[PDB]
């Protein structure tokens, strides 16, 4: 009876036209409920506003109050008396100020989210001599209800305003503190587009409850991957803000030291292109390129390459000479800057086959049953792409080829780094450049036929140094070297060849394309 | 195609390369056309095609360069009469699954009326006539009933095969809209003409209380696409979908206060109509529930079972996997209605 009546006004400003049927619902509604009037009223709804106790009448009509002013006070442009307040506006604001005023939660829910985006049109001087009391409604919006507004947060449909009201607020609130669901809240809200003010008030917030208690483990379930997650996006999103941003980063890494590198290595694979490269832009800042930095890129980067290898052929091949571009920078960069990082992806082939192996491998780099094919496969995948990415002859090393004689690494994981660096000289030779090579040109070719020459004389004054009942058990180590079958074959002849190869791709490459 | 069993990226390469390498029109699309035509007959329930070759000429004319749609834009009228009726799956049944092949039939016919509403609703008007028009005076004729059901159905129908598309493919610049949202509003009145109609002619077969299950299943697929409109934009879609349940919700009430008793059942809708936003986490469903809650709180002392117990429960990405639940439910109730019709 009485929702009969409700809906019937209400349609007046649900409808997506103006009419002119709005100042009878306002009217109506200040006549009737507020001013206890019935006069124009059926007999049905008389006797059923009478039945029930005024304030549960109330309580169930303020639903349609707030819709009903949301919607006028949202469409004064619509209207077109946006220089002061519309009387029917006016009534119907009054009417709603003396119902709040003179299953409750789901009412505050959507007077949350309705008021939220719409606080800021209504000014404290908008409010005339009847509003006066409306003050104390709307003096503390323009900064527990707060609980109905975390709520209200989790809406992935919800307007920037109202957002941005919600955020400032709960900032405000956090600010005076110094829930986890706060957390939850921000989060859902920075997975949907961002504003460099709300980034901000993210940054803001979330360096804030850093104070509070989130996973301490001094020793996106849990509250550090949410907050990581989140301090990525900021970053990405991304003046003094990003040295706030890295020294919350910084902080994250020294609580959960063990959750920081597996959150970056899942965050590597969790979003696609052009958002971790994006991401990687922001923090190393290569654009212009010559503590947590490493470690992120050491974390990183060995995932990195394997996604972008996977898609190589979606990569280079469509119109994403941009991604590529950067993806590009961003490896010399890390080459350039970062080393030992690049160095270990690089050679993952060798190190995933045999942390303590590493350094070893340094030092002896410095002095200078089957194996696990899929390590290799991948590490080789790795090496191709990289040798793709970089410039001609720079990867490897001469070194680090020099070396690949007497490595610890097995043999067929080393002759598989000499014939992907043997099987790039002859594509160089031919003249299948790397895709992106094809005056700076030039010069390229020259310093790979340089760095070229460097590789054979390295590898050369190697070979040089290292040139420089019996029969029973000799047939026997003969007729099984099984090459995929370690400690059958290291503890040379083959790696002295593939080595070979190698130069003798050196060799056809200067006698042909340099001299030309 | 009909007799044996073929593969894709096949077919649509074969029909691709047909398209060029010629000049006429007549002969560029000629695998194309004999493909519609297959399809078609297979639909007229005339050819033994395999369910399996069905899905993949529906998936291959989805995907149309072959000029498929374009052969398809003759039929779509007798694509629309197929899907309209519901002895269609049962007839089909006897040459589970016929459910995604109307989705995939509603998909290309949404896709159709996509490219026919550009400044004109060319499309609309010339496919759904009665779309823009209501029951002639408002009347509750059980023919005029059964018709506005039918109607709706297909609605709905087509509703669900533009989510279906959306939620594929939503990179596409320009969503397909086949309903105009504005039109909505005239739809809001076919729906309350089933509502209103309810009480007095329900008794007569079991598919018209099926026609309940039918008016709320399109009752939420109509807020889904208001909603999804909203988003993919603005203010229009919510305030269309706002007027659509101002219209409906004095109806769906004064269907409850007809006759005390049933109210259960039309209860059930009504709790399965938040479940399926509780599903959705639509806006509209945290803007209307404030409202829509004592529409159930004070039928609660009318509660047979446990309807109180699921208000109870609920007073207090998945979107893919909603739209194939509603098309199961629907195209199982389609079923159970013919099946029931038949005696």
């Amino acid at each position: 009876p009485i929702q009969t009546f409700l809906w019937r006004q209400t349609s007046a400003f649900l409808r997506p036209k103006l009419g002119k049927q709005y100042e009878a619902s306002c009217v109506s509604f200040e006549r009737v409920l507020v001013e206890n009037k019935l006069h124009g009223l059926s007999p049905a709804l008389s006797e059923a506003i009478q039945s029930i106790s005024r304030w549960e009448l109330v309580q169930a009509a303020l639903p349609h109050v707030l819709h009903c002013t949301a919607t006028l006070l949202s469409n004064r442009n619509k209207l077109g008396h946006q220089d002061k307040l519309g009387v029917a506006e006016t009534k119907l604001l009054h009417t709603l100020h003396w119902m709040l005023l003179e299953n409750s939660m789901a009412t505050v829910e959507l007077f949350v989210f309705l008021f939220a985006p719409l606080v800021h049109r209504i000014k404290e001087s908008d409010l005339t001599f009847r509003l006066a009391s409306g003050l104390v409604i709307w003096q503390p919006m323009w900064e527990y209800f707060d609980v109905a507004v975390l709520r209200c947060l989790l809406q992935p449909h919800w307007s920037e305003e109202g957002t941005q009201w919600s955020l400032m607020y709960y900032l405000q609130r956090l600010r005076h503190m110094l829930l986890s669901v706060v957390l939850k809240a921000v989060y859902l809200v920075l997975n949907h587009d961002i504003s460099s003010r709300i980034c901000d008030v993210a940054l803001n917030i979330v360096e804030c409850l850093l104070q509070l208690g989130v996973v301490p483990c001094v020793e996106p379930v849990s509250n550090h991957r949410l907050a990581l997650t989140m301090l990525i996006k900021i970053v990405k999103s991304l003046q003094v803000f990003r040295e706030n941003a890295q020294n919350c980063l910084t902080k994250l890494y020294k609580l959960d030291k063990i959750q920081f590198r597996q959150t970056m290595r899942d965050y590597v694979n969790k979003d696609s292109l052009n958002n971790v490269v994006d991401f990687l832009h922001a923090l190393l800042g290569f654009c212009m390129e010559p503590n947590v930095e490493g470690i992120i890129v050491g974390a990183m980067f060995k995932s990195l390459i394997t996604r972008c290898a996977s898609t190589t052929h979606e990569l280079h091949s469509p119109e994403n000479l941009g991604l590529y571009c950067d993806i590009r920078q961003l490896v010399q960069f890390i080459k350039e800057a970062h080393g030992n990082v690049f160095r270990r992806v690089a050679l993952s082939a060798l190190l995933d086959s045999a942390n303590l192996g590493r350094k070893d491998f340094w030092r002896k780099m410095f002095k200078s049953n089957v194996v696990n094919l899929g390590a290799i496969r991948q590490g080789m995948k790795r090496f191709q792409f990289l040798l793709n990415c970089c410039e001609p002859g720079t990867i490897p090393d001469a070194s680090i080829l020099a070396a690949a004689l007497d490595l610890e690494a097995p043999v067929v994981a080393r002759a598989a780094l000499f014939l992907e660096c043997a099987r790039f000289v002859h594509r160089c030779n031919r003249g299948n450049w790397p895709e992106w090579m094809k005056k700076r040109n030039q010069k390229l070719q020259w310093s790979a036929a340089k760095l070229f020459y460097q590789w054979g004389d390295a590898i050369g004054i190697r070979l040089n140094e290292l040139c420089h009942e019996t029969k029973r058990r000799l047939r026997k180590e003969d007729e099984e070297e099984d090459f995929l079958d370690d400690s059958t074959v290291n503890p040379p002849f083959a790696l002295k060849m593939a080595a070979c190869q190698l130069l003798l791709e050196i060799t056809t490459f200067l006698r042909e394309t340099f001299s030309c | 195609i009909q007799n044996a069993v073929f593969t894709l990226a096949y077919l649509v390469e074969l029909c691709g390369l047909c398209y060029r390498a010629f000049t006429k029109e007549r002969d560029k699309f000629y695998l194309s056309r004999s493909v519609v035509l297959e399809l078609l007959q297979a639909l007229k329930l005339k050819s033994p095609l395999p369910d399996t070759n069905l899905l993949l000429l529906v998936q291959f004319i989805c995907a149309d360069g072959t000029a498929a749609m374009e052969c398809i834009r003759q039929y779509v009228s007798e694509v629309l009469e197929f899907m309209a009726d519901m002895h269609t799956l049962t007839k089909l049944k006897s040459h589970t699954f016929g459910g995604h092949l109307k989705v995939g039939l509603a998909q290309i016919a949404a896709m159709e009326i996509s490219r026919g509403n550009h400044r004109d609703n060319k499309a609309v008007i010339r496919y759904l006539p009665w779309l823009y028009h209501p029951p002639s005076a408002m009347q509750q004729g059980p023919k005029e009933f059964i018709e506005c059901v039918s109607h709706i159905r297909l609605l709905s129908w087509l509703l669900l095969g533009s989510l279906t598309h959306n939620a594929v493919c939503p990179n596409a610049s320009s969503p397909c809209l086949p309903i105009p949202l504005d039109a909505g509003s005239h739809i809001a009145d076919h729906l309350i003409v089933i509502l209103i109609g309810f009480p007095e002619q329900s008794k007569t077969c079991v598919l018209h209380m099926c026609s309940l299950f039918h008016a709320f299943i399109f009752a939420q697929l109509w807020t889904v696409y208001c909603e999804q409109s909203a988003v993919a934009t603005s203010f229009t879609a919510i305030l269309t979908a706002l007027e659509f349940w101002s219209r409906v919700t004095p109806s769906i009430l004064q269907l409850m206060a007809h006759n005390k008793v049933m109210v259960e059942m039309v209860c059930l809708h009504v709790i399965s109509l938040m479940e399926a936003l509780q599903e959705c986490n639509s806006t509209i469903f945290v803007k209307l529930i404030p409202m829509w809650l004592p529409m159930i709180q004070s039928n609660t002392k009318h509660l047979s079972a446990g309807l109180q117990l699921r208000l109870q429960a609920i007073q207090n990405a998945a979107l893919r996997k909603w739209l194939q639940c509603t098309q199961f439910k629907m195209a199982q109730v389609e079923i159970q209605s013919s099946e029931a019709a038949s005696q």
